[PDB]
């Protein structure tokens, strides 16, 4: 259920898996790109796990 | 005589190793700053001017090399 507001709540059904998620668009991000340590891969999978995570909580 | 005939062979080798030197040397220093502003250009002018500085000090000995060969060739013969 989702507290809209203090007088209304409304139950709710949305998606985790896979990333629904609308695509975005940037020019700073990635031209100044992070340097990766070790690797971008091993961060995205931990980044991915810590933001459904973070969404169910 | 074989003295001219050496010594245009002397000049040649030493001109040739001090061309060799400095063009690899600046290659990667060059490399270097690509990469560099590659990653941010926001940096360019900077590593540009760094850039003049460590060449400024690649080409020292090449040059020394450069002048004797030139002095061997044309006021030794």
């Amino acid at each position: 259920n989702k507290f809209i507001n203090t007088m209304s709540q409304v139950p709710t059904i949305s998606q985790l898996l896979p990333l629904p998620a609308s695509d975005d668009d940037d020019l700073k991000h990635k031209s100044w790109d992070y340097l990766y340590e070790p690797d971008p891969k091993a961060l995205l999978d931990t980044l991915l796990r810590r933001y459904v995570e973070s969404q169910v909580y | 005589n074989l003295n001219m005939d050496l010594l245009y062979m002397a000049a040649a080798v030493m001109m040739g190793l001090a061309a060799i030197g400095a063009a690899i040397g600046i290659g990667i220093l060059g490399g270097k700053f690509l990469e560099g502003a590659a990653r941010q250009p926001d940096l360019i002018p900077l590593l540009r001017t760094q850039f003049f500085i460590v060449m400024g000090l690649v080409d020292a000995i090449p040059m020394i090399a450069v002048g004797l060969g030139l002095y061997v060739m044309f006021a030794v013969a």
